[PDB]
């Protein structure tokens, strides 16, 4: 197309001048793969452009100017695509392949910003997974590197958390997972145009270990960012959003009913949900219900009215830290929790005012004490 | 000849990252710098200079001022290579850097590469031309732009600075080819010719 042709030839091409682009062999391939508009990738601006998903063949012909990559179009350049992009050609032994070549060669050749690249080999061959073992060992490595490391990219973590997360992608433990992208989200918050099938699949998936997650309740969340339409939306970001819905709602066959194989995939769930209806419960009847010096809740019609019943509430409200959260005890005789904080909240508008009110009547009425003391 | 403070606004830029002639555009800059730099020195001893970033996402002195090799020694670091205009408030700083130019009895000068796409708005561009016309800024300006950057505020600019020439401005827009920078400015009252007013 005219990016790639007439940008390939004017493009850089010249940029970049009498170089590998628009040599003899060079135009051709481009020209014998196309000017169709699919293309190669194609020097600079228009590389930094092109991404062009046809595999780059030019995969030489950016790797031309290269050797002048000192005098010539010089910045990370590279992994700005190819190590990007064709980190998307998506093969096994491909990236393997280049791997070794542009880690041994942006760090040595040119080198006797790779961080970056250091992370791109590393963090690329952890997309093929392999096995989390090596992923994880140099991952954590690639972590150890990046720990230090004061890095104006957050692309080497938006690098890395995809990466790390891209690890735990391969695993369970969303509860880091999810919270590691939602972590990256944090990092590409700022940076790094996507696709949407890159945006929402990922933040499916996101969305996903929110389930896989299931958690430290969450609740509400990132869901406020634009995860949301974007996400949902429709087909499981539905079950996504209705299950947001469950985050609140909590009824199981509000749900239940939604079930299918993916969800139904893991159905601890369904210990979740009651996991979350409790919890979901317990954070307003934690949040309000009391106000006047919240604490007591105690138990069972308490318990059951978070319309989960009086015997589990003897498990589940019984359980607190093992609910992973709740503090305080249990009277069994008398049937009361005994219950402590480890419940964070929100909302806003009413306490506001409430606020400075007594904290400026002793304050005020203190002036009376607060009259002459250590004045006279 | 040349009793008064410069500035040399350098962008490390989307042309400076990217050679224009030998061995980078950035480069190219470099050496024309301390060869302009020099003849700046051997216009007189003490004539001072600045040296900025216009490059990158932020505008910042690379040298301050001085009167020697410790530019050259300031600039021998890098910079962000492919980065973006900050011309005008470069400038607009490279004029506040002339207000404190030292010893004065110096006159007020600018030496600035165009390695950006040169974004600016004409009477911000112009106005800068008033403050220094206002301050009494010596002006010349570095520059080959995509096509060149020309036919545009950098033209307005030399003539908007310029009721005396090189007591304001004079410009030269440099040209690609086997076009050496320092060899090219040679010719321009840039350098040599008159050097101040």
């Amino acid at each position: 197309m005219f990016n790639n042709h007439e940008i390939d030839t004017i493009l850089s091409t010249l940029r970049m001048e009498a170089d590998p682009s628009l040599h003899p062999l060079f135009e051709q391939f481009e020209k014998f793969y196309e000017e169709k508009l699919w293309f190669q990738l194609s020097e600079s601006l228009t590389k930094f452009f092109d991404d062009a998903k046809s595999t780059p063949l030019r995969l030489r012909l950016y790797d031309n100017f290269v050797s002048k990559f000192y005098d010539k179009i010089n910045q990370l350049s590279v992994v700005k695509y190819l190590l990007a992009s064709l980190k998307d050609s998506k093969d096994f032994d491909e990236s393997l392949k280049y791997l070794d070549d542009l880690k041994a060669q942006f760090q040595e050749l040119d080198s006797k910003d790779g961080i970056l690249l250091i992370d791109s080999e590393i963090a690329r061959t952890y997309l093929l997974k392999n096995d989390l073992v090596k992923a994880r060992d140099l991952l954590d490595d690639l972590e150890k590197t990046l720990d230090k490391k004061d890095s104006i990219p957050l692309r080497i973590t938006n690098s890395f958390y995809s990466t790390n997360s891209q690890y735990f992608k391969f695993k369970n433990d969303f509860n880091s997972f999810y919270y590691t992208s939602l972590l990256y989200l944090s990092t590409l918050e700022p940076s790094t145009s996507i696709t949407l099938a890159e945006r929402q699949q990922l933040a499916y998936d996101l969305s996903i270990s929110a389930l896989l997650g299931d958690k430290i309740y969450n609740f509400g969340e990132l869901l406020h960012h634009p995860i949301m339409e974007t996400i949902v939306n429709d087909s499981n970001y539905d079950w996504l959003f209705q299950l947001l819905n469950a985050l609140t709602v909590g009824d199981f066959d509000k749900f239940d009913s939604l079930i299918k194989v993916q969800i139904s995939k893991i159905p601890i769930l369904a210990q979740h949900e009651s996991f979350l209806r409790q919890k979901i419960c317990l954070m307003t009847l934690i949040e309000t219900v009391f106000v006047k010096n919240i604490r007591m809740l105690s138990f069972e019609d308490i318990s059951k009215a978070t319309h989960l019943p009086k015997d589990n509430v003897e498990h589940l409200v019984m359980r607190a830290i093992s609910l992973g959260l709740l503090k305080g005890s249990i009277d069994q005789v008398n049937e009361l929790v005994t219950i402590s904080w480890v419940q964070p909240r929100i909302i806003s508008g009413d306490q506001i005012t409430k606020m400075k009110d007594r904290l400026v009547e002793w304050n005020d009425q203190v002036e009376k004490l607060g009259k002459k003391m250590e004045a006279r | 000849m040349v009793l008064e403070a410069t500035v040399l606004v350098i962008d490390n830029s989307e042309y400076s990252r990217n050679g224009d002639f030998p061995r980078t555009r950035f480069e190219a800059q470099i050496d024309s710098v301390e060869f302009i730099f020099q003849a700046k020195r051997n216009s007189n001893p003490e004539n001072t200079v600045g040296l900025i970033s216009g490059a990158g996402a932020n505008p910042r002195v690379l040298s301050t001022f001085t009167a020697e090799f410790g530019k050259i020694l300031a600039g021998l670091h890098d910079t962000q290579i492919e980065g973006k205009l900050h011309m005008a408030t470069a400038l607009q700083i490279a004029q506040l850097t002339l207000k404190h130019r030292q010893n004065k009895v110096q006159h007020q000068r600018i030496v600035a590469f165009v390695c950006s796409p040169i974004s600016d708005s004409r009477d911000e561009l112009i106005r800068l031309a008033k403050t220094l016309k206002k301050n009494n800024v010596a002006v010349d300006i570095i520059n080959f732009g995509e096509i060149e950057q020309n036919t545009e505020l950098l033209d307005e600019f030399i003539a908007a600075v310029n009721n005396p020439q090189e007591e304001t401005s004079h410009l030269l827009t440099v040209t690609p080819g086997p076009r050496l920078l320092y060899e090219n400015i040679a010719s321009s009252p840039i350098i040599l010719e008159e050097g101040s007013s």
